[PDB]
RNA sequence: CUCGA
């Protein structure tokens, strides 16, 4: 419902997702931008966010 | 087989690409060694279980992100999918 | 088909204008001394100029002094006119004080020993009646275009006026060449050089000045490694 | 001639067709 | 690389350069080193170079239409105020230069200098995402020097000459050295046609075989080739090892070897090879001759004897229409049709009469910029104007530009440039509009799996063939064809395989099939991608910007949306016919369909038209009832004639367009099922696109379509 | 901006406003030309925005009648004679006749030549007619066009949407320091200036009895004086710079309506809104890439493209709730090296040059101790008023020329509770920058790329290096051949011309006035609108062009010289068509037009950072860029453009933080816009919770 | 006038006979001043030797093909036209190259007269077949930069000698390019780039040198008017 | 309101 609200018709939205008792499940690239998530695509993606970067044990002397 | 890589070109982008699975993926490889070398830069004078220093020779005044970089195109970084 | 090195000689067109012929040239060589010579000419040449001035019932530019027709603003248009040259390589101050009616010229500035004004009759200002002028001119000595020196970056407090200094003696160069492309084993290029200067130095001191440039210029590539 | 009304600089015209109103 | 003023960085870059001050000790503390910032001491200057290194910046132009308007630069401290931006990207961004503005950003964290870095920088973003095609490649001034040097003069100086009597071949250079060292003397001229020996130029490949052939050409193997100096000048500029290519470097040429650069080579030798041909173009355009003069504007010879040939005819409806013999509303269209033949026969006595020594054809058929029409109106007549009406006027602009308009000329044209521009700006705003209405209902649509693993592809006409035996190249071939994957073996008539299944039909691989005789293929479509939320890499294909397999999680509905919506500024059917089949509405066209497969009942008469059929199988009659306004499509009837009118007798299948216009697609669906109306929408949509010269992949168009048809309705709870 | 500037906008006709309609309430057709604005309104000058059509210019001779409606003149036509009986005629009117276009073959007498004319017919009609038909006739050729509009020389051969341009471009022309009529004119830019009022006409014949760059004083004949003040220096609406000087000297003759002094794009009476460029067409090294344009550093020596622009800054000093503000020169923590160029007062002297940020009025306003920082309240402990001074803008410079200063001590009545106001003029004078805009009257416009040295620059035959040079390829496709015209004439301006008159007039110039066969270099030309130069008597002319001082013709018949490469010297293998082109400075300048922001003000509601360069804001990040961000896949950027980098109050203060540290950037917070719309949200009866992933709201 | 001070020239080497040479920084904009001048002085005015016109036996009016060998007329032309021959004797000077039966001709087996000297004895000129020889003259003459065979149509005698075009320029290839380097605060400078492929007759040092000396003399021509002002 | 791409 934030994704539609925010596309036309706010009003007639805001007014249905109140009755129904919608749930936004903030999963979405239009709502997480709304909000300041970072979006579930590109580099937001679960597979490329969640990684340790760990330097191979080849280090120098000091 | 190509001329000089200057600037922000260098490392080229076509071998980056080589040790990574995707455009995407390179992007948290290099910010996140990036914040480390940035720890390490700033966690230098105290304290110990630093993170791991530049692993190969820092140019004067190097960007830590350019250093990352580098490093992810001489094969010296994992990772964790 | 070897070497004969060239011979430069000098005709004189008018008092500040002067053809310098250049022969003889390997072939396709003309057109680059040519240019060579004009752009240190033209850029390069050693001149003198008003660096900034001060009139007394004045604090800026964009004023205007009782009984002159002229605003501040032309005054200092008309004086960008100036052609001066001096002697002293350091800062040297001019002077101006005229009482209307009356006309003024660049003739009623009174140059300090070493400065010389070369066109006496350039019209600077138109006095009626009720107009009196009283400037200050400080003259330094340089090569090309420099822009007006701030009061913030200068110590000068608010009373100076500075201006632009158009340094450059010389007023037009061009050159032109003949070409020797007989179908046999002599061809070679005569160069035709065309220098005209603004009385503050004569055509020939502008070469001079061109020629010592480029000699100290070159020199670089003589010494080794 | 071209404005020859009130003390102007003479601006010659290519006008083939003269002005029978002036602006 | 791109320029920015010093006084604009060191305010992007303040906290910055208040840290490098209070560090180097310029400062006491921050807090004064932000004074001294303020106050700009001249400290900053030196200071402000080490912060600014390597540090990218976003550089964007509004209307950011697709994502290649914005993109990533290295900064550079320029003196002056404004921002230097490079010659090529101005194609991406759409920038001209006579006051465009451009806006800086400056990625902060570590992560967005990666993003800027690596997906955002102008080097990684060559290529136009809509279609494939490069886009910073030389494209004005620069095409014009380049086919300046790479022409072929015949009788220009320092030609080569065949050997005959006392003394032998003239003009043999045995180094383009020595080329160079004639060309500088005045011997040669850069577009003479000559024999050169090579040293470090690979020869095509055609010669390269049967001179070498068992061992690639070695760099400092030697051959002679008959081109000119200038194509060797031009040679070296593209990469070491590219086969020699001595043709006349048309834009189309330009942008066939770049093409054929970024599918080959790596992106950063493209990237370089890029601004060498930009510093080559410039050089030579410079030097080109192209200048505009009074004189090189040639107004038809016969212009007067050709334009009374047109006053006639316009003349004539005139007592045709005294004695009442062409209606008023005819004479219109007649006259019409007489000032648009003039048109025409003017154009073909401008082609001939304009030399090729003239600026304005080296200019246009270089592919630099414009068309030969705006050259029509420009030397030889303005035409017909059309009225805020839309008819055409029965009165034309006889005059040229150069020759000079009348008073009523001028004022009879403003109408029509007035009106242009003001629809030009309600085209524009209803462009923007279904662009954010696309954005929105394909937001959400990402590559989220490698290979869904679904037979369902759809067959692309690759090629059609002839009677004689000749295969013609279907024109949706590159729309259709390119960047897909293949959805079936291709099978010759012998038993090999051309492509595996699962390849990426690049430019060498469509090339096979169409040598192997294969003229249909099965590819991967994003259509029939069966997965949960997302979409397979698979079926989606060729990213078209990268060149490679889509990434997962790339946003291609995003990309999709900008792709269709970025040319809808141009459009006339029509653009409103693109709302029409995106928003699912009752067509105008309203045409009817066959509902079930049989015999064609034709009942026509004059009052009406009721058209009948019988099933080919069992069933019952089916009724319909069209307006005689309306007219039959000839549909390719199983005689093999496509230009068979809908007569009674015929065999049309179920799903049948009668009458011609535009189906409803609603019935579609309920009658052929949803596979068959997404690639109707899909087609129906690119013939609006491509009948006005715009090349959108069908990849984007399927992404919408796909999500047109998620839902479904609940007969039954 | 100019004086035609000022002169159009009071002869504009506006379709917007009370009693008129809506600008959402107007269709594509009241935008586009009628037939019956013949005459009447201009189909040229209008505005390319979204104003376009609902704003149009009066036509030259039109005038109003009492009753509301567009008059113009005709001359009425008896006998297929052509009479100087000039009638004018409304809409209505004129529809009830049939009128020929101005330029028709006329005998001597007044008869018609050919007997089919052009002509004019009721509902916007067209047509050939005989000539016992004609009612009447137009009175000029230019009859249909703006003031504006009529000031483009061969406008006849530019198409209407680069002549839009240019007319409307004329009305951005910045009043140069000096000003040049141009050489190619078309008779309109003299009555333009007078009529626009911004130069000194004399009231009354006389002579002049004493002139200085103050005033003029005009002795008339009957015996009375008249003294005209000029007006300098004055600062216009839009920062140029109104400025008029004398053209008469002491105890000249001048009669009744002669222009005595002159004003901002003004010389000698006409109008000159730019300069007489010489002007080279060729490609150049890319720097002229697509409109972009090179310019001739001379230009910037000579001050020839250089520009004066007056800004007016403003401080008050009012009662506050604590006390009231003090104007003081003694600052609290300001060391007297920045209170040096102040008065005892705390005001800049006159004359003092200002860089942005520094001090122009020292007003300090008192701050109550309940509202000071526990910081604040520790590093005053540690070591009552606060620092309100007049500094200057970032982006401003410039010599202080003028202050005003009102005392409510001094009589001086202001606004109730306003105490002191002052009032400091700044004047710039900008040279010509990268990236300025030029334009000329063709609607061919560019900025400023690259500013050569006069060596590099391409030089003709005689070594005089041109000034300005326009890339080829942005020329045959804009349609706007009048420029070509433009600058061949221009030539045959500068160096003048002499037709052969032995054996006889030659056929081409036959039709050429006597005045023309003949011309000194620097002549004053007119090209009128749909009549004037035909492109016969151009190529004659130059094949006639008068030769340098050394006896030289640098230019060929076809309008094109040899130049020579300044760079390298070679000359140029082709060609060039040089000439002299009319070029104005728009008012569009990078010293302007450059904005930057690290930080800075926030809108208190939606705590996103300010709008406008002059509030110091920065750009604004849209919806169409966030698609673009989306579709490049560059979530991290995106969210902190949307986060840290706008309206996270806590995010960006730890960025700030961070940055000054040499630390890594945080991690982004939730935006304060989002806490926004949740209360609105809640203030309209919808009651909005967060859950978290077990199912509790959170707080 | 008064200084301009630390303008330097460093070499970079590529090969044994190539060279790019960095002048940084010079007042604006000078580095296109002098550039294109050094340039047409390196290629145009060092002295060099080079074949003037050869004669080959058994070629009158044919000039298309050598009976034995297997390259024609002109690709025989063009491989001794890259000879590289240095001569101290400044009138022409006349070589011989004579060799029988099967095996490879090279620059090694010509026979230099007393004064000239060759400096690539090693290039290849044809290859010989069974029973196949190979006569040929050439003339050697001193001059400077590169004069074409054309004019050089007197050299040939009505009697199979052919003329070719005379590389004299020691140097073959230069290239240059100028960029812009702030040196204090001013980003007006120029940096000059010179790229010089010479010929193994002398390195690219020596004949930067020589064009160095040749057009310091020819501006002191222009010096020695006056004598007036300009800075180091 | 007026204006720029």
């Amino acid at each position: 419902w934030l994704s539609a609200a925010s596309f036309q018709e706010t009003t007639r939205v805001l007014t249905d997702a109140a009755i129904n008792c919608r749930s936004d499940k903030l999963n979405g690239l239009k709502e997480n931008v709304i909000i300041g998530k970072l979006i579930p695509a590109g580099t937001g993606i679960n597979r490329y966010r969640n990684i340790a970067v760990q330097p191979t044990e080849e280090a120098r002397a000091a | 087989g190509y001329d000089t890589p200057l600037g922000i070109t260098n490392p080229p982008i076509d071998e980056l690409l080589d040790r990574v699975s995707s455009k995407y993926a390179l992007v948290i490889y290099a910010a996140k060694r990036a914040r480390q070398i940035n720890d390490y830069y700033n966690q230098l004078g105290e304290g110990i279980l630093e993170y791991v220093g530049p692993l190969v020779e820092p140019g004067l005044q190097e960007k830590p992100l350019s250093i990352a970089l580098r490093e992810i195109h001489a094969d010296l970084l994992e990772h964790t999918e | 088909l070897i070497s004969q090195r060239p011979t430069l000689s000098e005709d004189v067109l008018t008092d500040n204008r002067s053809q310098f012929v250049i022969e003889p040239l390997e072939p396709g060589f003309g057109y680059t001394l040519g240019n060579s010579l004009r752009r240190t000419l033209l850029s390069s040449i050693p001149g003198a100029a008003v660096t900034s001035i001060r009139i007394d019932g004045v604090l800026h530019e964009f004023t205007t002094v009782p009984g002159v027709k002229e605003d501040v603003t032309e005054i200092i248009l008309n004086l960008k006119s100036l052609v001066v040259s001096s002697e002293e390589d350091e800062p040297v101050t001019m002077y101006l004080r005229k009482q209307g009616p009356g006309e003024v010229t660049a003739g009623d500035i009174v140059p300090p020993a070493g400065v010389t004004v070369h066109n006496p009759g350039m019209h600077i200002a138109t006095l009626n009646d009720k107009g009196k002028l009283e400037v200050e001119l400080v003259v330094e000595r340089g090569r090309g275009y420099v822009p007006a020196v701030q009061n913030r970056a200068s110590g000068a407090e608010i009373g100076r006026i500075p201006v632009d200094s158009i340094y450059s003696p010389v007023l037009k160069v061009t050159y032109k060449v003949d070409a020797t492309r007989v179908e046999q084993r002599t061809d070679f290029d005569k160069l035709i050089l065309d220098v005209e200067t603004k009385n503050s130095i004569s055509p020939r001191d502008a070469l001079a000045s061109a020629g010592k440039t480029l000699v100290e210029l070159f020199g670089l590539a003589r010494e080794l490694n | 001639s071209n404005n020859s009304v009130p003390g102007a600089p003479n601006r010659v015209s290519f006008a083939k067709l003269r002005e029978p109103l002036e602006v | 690389q791109c320029g920015l003023p010093k006084l604009m960085a060191l305010e992007l870059f303040k906290p910055f350069v208040m840290k490098r001050l209070v560090d180097l000790n310029h400062a006491q503390n921050i807090k004064s080193a932000k004074r001294m910032v303020e106050r700009q001491r001249p400290q900053v200057w030196d200071v402000l170079e080490e912060v600014i290194a390597e540090h990218p910046v976003l550089l964007n132009r509004a209307p950011t239409l697709h994502r290649l308007g914005i993109q990533a630069f290295e900064p550079m401290l320029v003196e002056g105020k404004a921002i230097q931006l490079h010659p090529l990207v101005c194609e991406a961004f759409n920038a001209d230069f006579d006051g465009d503005q451009m806006a800086v950003h400056l990625p902060l964290s570590a992560e967005a200098q990666a993003e800027a870095r690596i997906l955002m920088l102008s080097s990684n973003n060559i290529l136009s995402p809509a279609s494939g095609r490069p886009l910073a490649m030389p494209r004005l001034d620069m095409v014009t020097g380049l086919y300046y040097l790479t022409t072929e003069v015949p009788g220009d100086t320092g030609e080569y000459q065949p050997a005959s009597g006392d003394h032998p071949e003239t003009g043999v250079y045995s180094s383009p050295a020595e080329a160079i060292m004639a060309a500088d003397r005045g011997v040669l001229s850069v577009r003479a046609k000559i024999k050169v020996r090579l040293t470090q130029l690979r020869p095509p490949v055609e010669i390269e075989a049967e001179l070498f052939g068992h061992s690639g050409w070695q760099p400092g193997d030697a051959w002679m080739a008959e081109t000119t100096l200038g194509r060797v000048m031009f040679n070296e500029l593209l990469p070491l090892g590219y086969p020699f290519v001595n043709k006349q470097m048309h834009k189309k040429v330009q942008a066939a070897i770049i093409n054929d650069l970024a599918e080959r080579y790596p992106m950063i030798v493209v990237a370089q090879t890029v601004d060498k041909l930009k510093d080559a173009g410039f050089y030579w355009a410079t030097r080109s001759g192209v200048t505009v003069s009074m004189a090189d504007v040639l107004v038809p010879p016969r212009k007067k004897e050709i334009l009374d040939h047109y006053e006639e005819r316009a003349d004539k409806v005139e007592k045709q229409f005294q004695r009442g013999a062409l209606n008023h509303d005819e004479r219109n269209e007649a006259l019409v049709e007489i000032w648009k033949e003039a048109t025409d026969e003017v154009g073909q006595a401008l082609r001939e009469h304009y030399p090729d020594d003239n600026p304005i054809i080296t200019i246009v058929d270089s592919g630099a910029t414009g068309n030969f029409t705006q050259t029509r109106t420009l030397a030889g007549m303005k035409g017909l104007v059309t009225n805020p009406k839309g008819e055409f006027i029965p009165r034309p602009v006889k005059s040229s530009f150069r020759e000079g308009l009348t008073v009523l000329e001028y004022f009879i044209n403003t109408h029509g440039a007035r009106k242009g521009l003001a629809d030009t700006a309600l085209r524009t705003a209803d462009s923007g509009y279904l662009t954010r209405r696309l954005v929105d209902v394909s937001q959400d649509v990402i590559v989220r799996e490698h290979d869904c693993q679904t037979e369902r592809g759809i067959v692309v006409e690759l090629a059609e063939r002839a009677p004689d035996g000749t295969l013609i190249r279907d024109p949706y071939i590159e729309t259709s064809a390119y960047a897909r994957t293949l959805g079936t073996d291709a099978v010759d008539e012998a038993g090999n395989v051309i492509v595996e299944r699962g390849q990426d039909l690049g430019d060498p691989e469509i090339d096979a099939l169409l040598a192997a005789g294969i003229t249909q293929v099965k590819v991967r479509s994003v259509l029939t991608c069966a997965t949960s939320t997302g979409v397979c890499a698979t079926c989606y294909g060729r990213s078209m910007a990268t060149g490679k397999l889509v990434d997962i999680g790339e946003a291609v509905g995003i990309v999709a949306a900008q792709s269709i919506g970025e040319p809808g500024t141009q459009l006339t059917g029509g653009l409103p016919r693109v709302q029409e089949l995106f928003e699912a509405r009752v067509p105008r066209g309203k045409a009817p369909i066959a509902d079930v497969t049989g015999r064609v009942r034709l009942e026509d008469g004059e009052r009406f038209y009721k058209i009948t059929i019988v099933p080919d199988d069992g069933g019952e009659e089916v009724v319909y009832d069209k307006i005689s306004k309306r007219q039959r499509l000839r549909v390719f009837k199983h005689e093999d004639g496509s230009e068979r009118v809908l007569s009674d007798g015929d065999h049309v299948e179920v799903g049948q367009q009668l009458m011609e216009g535009s189906a409803d697609p609603h019935e579609v669906l309920r009658v052929q099922g949803p596979r068959e109306v997404q690639i109707h929408l899909v087609r129906e949509v690119q013939e609006v696109y491509r009948a006005q010269g715009v090349s959108i992949h069908d990849k984007h168009i399927e992404v919408i379509v796909r999500q047109m048809l998620r839902r479904v309705t609940i007969i039954d709870s | 901006n100019n004086p035609l500037s000022g002169l159009t906008h009071k002869r504009r006709l506006s379709a917007l406003g009370p009693g008129g309609l809506s600008r959402e309430r107007a269709g594509l057709e009241v935008r586009d030309v009628h037939p019956s604005h013949y005459g009447r309104m201009c189909p040229i000058e209008t505005p390319e925005g979204p104003n376009i059509g609902l704003i149009g210019s009066l036509s030259v001779y039109a005038r109003v009648n009492p009753f509301g409606f567009i008059e113009t003149p005709y001359r009425k036509v008896v006998d297929g004679v052509v009479s100087d009986e000039i009638v004018y005629l409304t809409a209505d009117e004129e529809d009830r006749h049939v009128v020929a276009q101005a330029n028709s073959p006329i005998d001597a007498d007044g008869r018609f030549v050919e007997p089919r004319v052009l002509v004019r017919r009721k509902a916007g009609e067209v047509e050939y007619v005989p000539s016992s038909e004609v009612d009447y006739m137009d009175v000029s050729p230019r009859q249909m066009v703006s003031v504006a509009t009529a000031m483009i020389p061969f406008l006849e051969h530019d198409d209407a949407n680069r002549a839009l341009m240019g007319a409307n471009m004329q009305r951005q022309a910045v009043p140069l320091v000096r000003s040049e009529a141009p050489l190619v004119g078309t008779g309109m830019e003299l009555r333009a200036a007078i009529d626009a009022g911004d130069v000194v006409v004399a009231e009354e014949s006389g002579v002049i009895e004493e002139v200085s760059a103050d005033y003029i004083t005009v002795m008339h004949d009957n015996g009375t004086r008249r003294t005209y003040r000029m007006r300098k220096f004055a600062r216009s609406n839009h920062g140029t710079c109104a400025n008029q000087c004398p053209i008469v000297d002491a105890g000249d003759r001048v009669e009744a309506g002669q222009v005595i002094a002159d004003g901002p794009c003004t010389d000698d009476g006409e109008m000159a809104l730019g300069k007489n460029l010489l002007v080279a067409i060729m490609p150049w090294e890319g720097h002229n890439y697509e409109d972009a344009i090179i310019l001739s550093n001379r230009l910037v020596e000579e001050d020839v493209l250089t520009s004066i622009h007056i800004e007016e800054h403003e401080i008050d000093a009012r009662d506050t709730k604590l006390g009231a503000e003090e104007i003081t020169r003694d600052i609290p923590n300001i060391s007297d090296e920045v209170l040096a160029d102040l008065d005892e007062r705390g005001i800049v002297r006159i004359g003092a040059e200002v860089r942005d940020g520094d001090i122009l009025v020292g007003k300090v306003t008192p701050k109550g101790e309940t509202e000071l920082t526990p910081e604040e309240r520790l590093l005053r402990a540690i070591f009552e008023v606060r620092d309100t001074s007049l500094k200057v803008p970032h982006g401003e410079s410039g010599k202080v020329i003028g202050i005003r200063v009102f005392s409510r001590e001094d009589e001086d009545e202001l606004p109730a509770g306003v105490n002191e106001l002052v009032r400091v003029y700044v004047a710039q004078k900008r040279k010509i920058s990268d990236g300025d805009k030029l334009a000329g009257r063709h609607g061919n416009k560019g900025v400023i790329g690259k500013i050569l040295p006069v060596e590099d620059m391409p030089f003709l035959a005689d070594g005089t290096p041109v000034d300005i040079i326009l890339n080829t390829h942005g020329v045959p496709r804009r349609m706007n051949i009048g420029q070509i015209l433009e600058t061949h004439l221009g030539w045959c301006a500068h160096s003048g011309w002499k037709v052969d008159a032995a054996k006889g007039v030659p056929d081409w110039a036959a039709r050429l006035p006597d005045e023309l066969l003949e011309a000194q270099p620097n002549a004053i030309v007119s090209t009128p609108v749909f009549d004037g130069a035909q492109e016969a008597e151009l190529q004659g002319l130059l094949s006639c062009t008068l030769p340098n001082r050394d006896g030289d013709v640098l230019v060929d018949a076809d309008g094109k010289a040899m130049l020579f490469d300044g760079r390298s010297g070679e000359p140029f293998p082709y060609p060039v068509t040089v000439g002299y082109m009319y070029i104005m400075k728009l008012h569009h300048l990078v010293d302007d037009k450059i904005h930057a922001r690290s930080t800075g003000p926030y809108s208190m509601i939606t705590q996103q950072p300010l709008g406008g360069k002059a509030q110091f804001g920065g750009q604004r990040f849209g919806e169409m860029e966030c698609w673009a961000m989306q579709a490049y896949g560059a979530a991290y950027t995106l969210q902190e453009l949307l986060t840290i980098k706008s309206d996270d109050t806590v995010g960006r203060v730890k960025v700030y933080e961070a940055i000054v540290k040499g630390e890594n950037i945080p991690e982004p917070g939730i935006p304060e816009s989002f806490k926004v719309l949740l209360k609105e949200l809640q203030s309209l009866c919808l009651n909005v919770e967060v859950l978290s992933s077990d199912g509790a709201a959170i707080e």
